[PDB]
């Protein structure tokens, strides 16, 4: 179902690998996507991310407090936790809802607030920001532009 | 889809 | 399935 | 959909990665399933391709005339040819027809001999074997036993 994913969805998905590497996991979680929606930059849900007071550095470090990097890298892909796959269903299933086709970054931010039972929902709420806030927030966003 | 990467 | 591996 | 597979239809996915891999191919293409069909052994189709006059050995040497080995190995997953997709979707689709949900490793040859336009076709008909040959033959086995 991934060819529905804009150009800057699929660079998230990449990213949040990338993170999930060289912090030294051996899965990705809603955490790392979190990461890559921040990491992508152009598109919606970073700019989202840096309006709601929420930043790349702060989440990296979180991460490396309640998950810490790994001993050992590693190499291939990276499967994701079922959190992360979760989040992808309900991103696709957000985008749907919202009448689009694509799926692009705003809608794996709706899809991983819509999960908030895992880490990247005890990051967020660490760091400074609601799940329905981010939701409506991101929705008032489609509404402008 | 749905394991990993891309898939 | 259907693009590698057992993806 | 590889859940269906048989452990040993999924041995014979696995073995035609390492062979696509050692003879040095950025593909995996009909003869690579055909060549872990036989590298698999204790299954049905391999035990069928010993019987109908066929071994791995002749196999690996047409491949590496047709094909040759490549000057660079690959790592890391290697993707299917649009002709080894298309086997693998028979091979479901046989399984179907023949009334089984697993998929064993008869079921990859017998959508193998259906695809029967690519490289796995070419290479068998120069060794000394038919399409419907052992497609009936097969069938019979699931016949004898």
């Amino acid at each position: 179902m991934f060819e529905r994913f804009t150009d800057r969805a699929r660079r998230v998905v990449v990213l949040a690998q990338e993170e999930a590497r060289m912090l030294n996991h051996n899965y990705i979680g809603t955490e790392h996507i979190l990461l890559g929606l921040i990491h992508e930059g152009e598109g919606v849900a970073a700019k989202s991310l840096e309006s709601l007071g929420i930043s790349l550095e702060g989440v990296r470090s979180q991460v490396e407090e309640i998950i810490g990097q790994g001993q050992q890298a590693p190499s291939g892909h990276i499967p994701f936790t079922p959190r992360a796959k979760k989040v992808l269903e309900l991103s696709l299933r957000e985008a749907l809802q919202l009448g689009h086709n694509y799926i692009g970054t705003e809608h794996i931010l709706l899809g991983l607030i819509r999960e908030g039972e895992g880490v990247a929902a005890q990051v967020l709420v660490k760091l400074g920001a609601e799940l329905t806030r981010v939701r409506q927030q991101v929705i008032q966003l489609l509404s402008g532009y | 889809w749905l394991a990993l990467a891309l898939a």
